[PDB]
């Protein structure tokens, strides 16, 4: 529980807690999608309808988002209501109720709409795919249910207050003075939760190079690269990142998109190559892992990267300052690679 | 200021119907009244006894109703 804000002369707040409880923690897959997609549902005070109709009442919106590490629980309203938002969101990690009735009614459909939505982009499944042959079952769970490991209620129950302990979670907020956020989660229901470990571990997560997955999927053909990447070496892949997708290359009209997905301990440098034909895609990802096996200057991107840093961590609440001074250059040695698509017409990792 | 709760109450109904409900349509259905009362007004004119009683009443357009047939010229 730290208690990070800021304030601003503005109108409208928001206040979020971020918990350690993506698919890096979770014991079984999915687990972690049905608590996210289980967040704002029924407290043993009061119901799902009763707190969204009288927030709406009083003007604001919640949200839960989950990505790999974290789950993320906002809070957008009008500045004058954070007592009761920090109730809500103190009622909400506490005390849900967690019945079988809802987990099948509400719960299910959205987890499956979920899954068929993200199922029906062939960048996800090349972007998880790679997760899954980069980590093997530390980062690399899969982030959305699917229905392979069945998941009960009791496991939900057990990893939520597995995850919900105090020394776990943190708050944050924009809009808010730090002196009446701090004595609003004091004399709460946030502060009795159960002081558990925290989750996160900070040596690096044990990643394997030289692996390759190829997946068979009717539509549009991806092709990914992605290296798994130190804390000492995030800096030149990001530069490699802001600088292989924009217009100082030659080769972003080739790459479709590229980012580095950045992480406490380390992180994964990603690059999907996506087309319709996929003659293309192989010549395409040829192309470019055969470009960028040679020596690359990164130095003319330093300025940009430091603009699009300063851009992308403006409304994040996990400010890495990374120094972009130390770089002047890259050199491709070993990648993981996944193929997702017309899988007979694409490249090998001995061909590329 | 802080508003830590909300300071708010129910309304009067039925399940189908509110207050609110017939507060807003109350003009139009006293409006529905006179006209339901027109309709039935405009449909039982050749009845004899709202004839004499009612529709002839009428300021200007009364002795259009009535035509004067004398007395010995009818068989009944």
């Amino acid at each position: 529980l730290t208690v990070s804000a800021r304030d601003a002369p503005t109108k409208i707040s928001t206040l979020a807690v971020k918990v350690h409880g993506g698919s890096r923690y979770a014991t079984k897959d999915g687990v972690a999608h049905l608590l996210n997609r289980f967040n704002f549902q029924n407290t043993n005070t009061r119901s799902a309808l009763k707190l969204v109709r009288e927030s709406e009442l009083l003007g604001g919106t919640f949200k839960s988002t989950l990505d790999r590490e974290y789950i993320t629980l906002k809070a957008t309203f009008l500045k004058d209501d954070l007592p009761y938002y920090v109730n809500a969101l103190a009622d909400v990690l506490y005390k849900t109720a967690f019945k079988p009735h809802e987990l099948t009614e509400s719960v299910l459909p959205a987890a499956r709409y979920d899954y068929a939505v993200a199922e029906q982009c062939p960048v996800k499944s090349a972007e998880d795919q790679l997760y899954a042959i980069t980590f093997r079952k530390g980062l690399g769970n899969p982030l959305l249910y699917d229905g392979v490991e069945r998941v009960s209620l009791q496991d939900i129950k057990d990893f939520a207050d597995k995850v919900y302990t105090k020394e776990n979670l943190e708050v944050s907020g924009e809009n808010v003075v730090e002196a009446d956020l701090k004595r609003f989660v004091d004399e709460s229901l946030l502060s009795t939760l159960p002081a558990g470990k925290s989750l996160v571990s900070k040596s690096e997560p044990k990643f394997f190079l030289g692996e390759e997955n190829r997946v068979r999927f009717i539509g549009d053909s991806v092709a990914a690269i992605g290296i798994p990447v130190n804390k000492a070496s995030l800096a030149q892949y990001e530069v490699l990142a802001n600088y292989l997708t924009s217009a100082l290359s030659e080769l972003s009209g080739l790459i479709s998109s590229a980012k580095l997905d950045k992480f406490t301990d380390g992180g994964l440098f990603t690059l999907f190559v996506r087309d319709q034909d996929s003659a293309v895609v192989s010549s395409n990802i040829k192309k470019i892992v055969a470009d960028l096996k040679k020596g690359k200057d990164l130095s003319p991107a330093i300025n940009y990267t430091k603009l699009k840093n300063a851009v992308q961590n403006e409304s994040v609440s996990s400010p890495i300052e990374l120094n972009f001074d130390a770089v002047k250059d890259f050199k491709l040695g070993k990648f993981n690679y996944v193929a997702v698509g017309d899988v007979s017409n694409l490249p090998y990792l001995d061909e590329l | 200021a802080y508003t830590s709760h909300l300071s708010s109450k129910t309304g009067l109904h039925f399940g189908r119907l509110s207050l609110r409900s017939l507060t807003a349509y109350a003009p139009n259905l006293m409006l529905w009244g006179g006209a339901s009362m027109l309709g039935l007004f405009v449909f039982t004119e050749g009845w004899p006894k709202f004839q004499d009683t009612l529709y002839k009443k009428i300021p200007l357009l009364g002795p259009t109703l009535e035509d004067h047939t004398p007395p010995e010229d009818k068989p009944n």
